[PDB]
């Protein structure tokens, strides 16, 4: 673990930087739905 | 003395260190025994 290292940091940061990522994909399909029904729990709530 | 019938040379007698076989688990070596389970945990943890 002393050797090599990062790798696993870094595996460690881009993971959480998909999750940040996933969520602001999820929130702009609530936001492209949001002149449809609702602003903001009408797209959100059915898909989640 | 006569002519030499053989000849010398004065000169260490030594064990032979003993040579262990890489034995057939061998290509585990490279890797530490915890980062096999690091790599392990990683397509468990990344694959969720
Ligand atoms: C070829 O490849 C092989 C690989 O297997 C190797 O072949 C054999 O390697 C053996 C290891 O060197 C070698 O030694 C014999 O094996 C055992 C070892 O057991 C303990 O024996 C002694 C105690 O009697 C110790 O001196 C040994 O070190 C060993 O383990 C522990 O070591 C401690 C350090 O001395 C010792 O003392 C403690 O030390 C601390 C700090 O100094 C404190 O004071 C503490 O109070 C002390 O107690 C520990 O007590 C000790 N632990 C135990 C549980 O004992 C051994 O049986 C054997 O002979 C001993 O016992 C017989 C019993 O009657 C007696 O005849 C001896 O006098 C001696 O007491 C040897 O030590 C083998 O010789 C060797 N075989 C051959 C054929 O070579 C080779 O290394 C490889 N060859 C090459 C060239 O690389
Ligand atoms: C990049 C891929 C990563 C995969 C992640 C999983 C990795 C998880 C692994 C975790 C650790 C596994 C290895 C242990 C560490 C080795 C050091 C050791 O001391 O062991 C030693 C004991 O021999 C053993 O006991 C080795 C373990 C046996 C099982 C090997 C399974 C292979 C991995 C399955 C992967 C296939 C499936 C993969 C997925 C389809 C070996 O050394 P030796 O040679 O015996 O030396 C002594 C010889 N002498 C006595 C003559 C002197
Ligand atoms: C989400 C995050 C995870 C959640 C947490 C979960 C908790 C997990 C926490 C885990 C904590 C770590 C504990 C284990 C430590 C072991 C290290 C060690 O030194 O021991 C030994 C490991 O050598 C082996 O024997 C390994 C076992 C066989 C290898 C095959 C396993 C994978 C197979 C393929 C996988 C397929 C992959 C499929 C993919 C889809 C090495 O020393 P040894 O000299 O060999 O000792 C011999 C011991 N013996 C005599 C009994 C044999
Ligand atoms: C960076 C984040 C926060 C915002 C941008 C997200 C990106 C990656 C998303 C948002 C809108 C998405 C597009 C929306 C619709 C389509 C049409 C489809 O037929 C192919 C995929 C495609 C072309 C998508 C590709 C990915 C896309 C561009
Ligand atoms: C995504 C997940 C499942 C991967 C596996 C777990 C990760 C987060 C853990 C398991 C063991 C951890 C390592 C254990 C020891 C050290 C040494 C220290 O000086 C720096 C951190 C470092 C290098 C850790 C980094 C994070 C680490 C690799």
């Amino acid at each position: 673990v002393q050797n090599i290292g990062g790798i696993f940091i870094v595996l460690a940061a881009g993971l959480v930087l998909s999750v940040f990522v996933a969520v602001g994909e999820f929130l702009y399909k609530s936001k492209k739905n949001a002149q449809l029904e609702k602003r903001s729990f009408c797209s959100a709530m059915v898909e989640e | 003395f006569s002519k030499p019938f053989m000849t010398l040379g004065i000169s260490i007698l030594y064990r032979k260190p003993n040579g262990t076989n890489p034995g057939v688990f061998s290509f585990l070596n490279p890797l530490s025994p915890d980062i096999w389970m690091y790599v392990l945990l990683a397509c468990l943890g990344v694959s969720c």
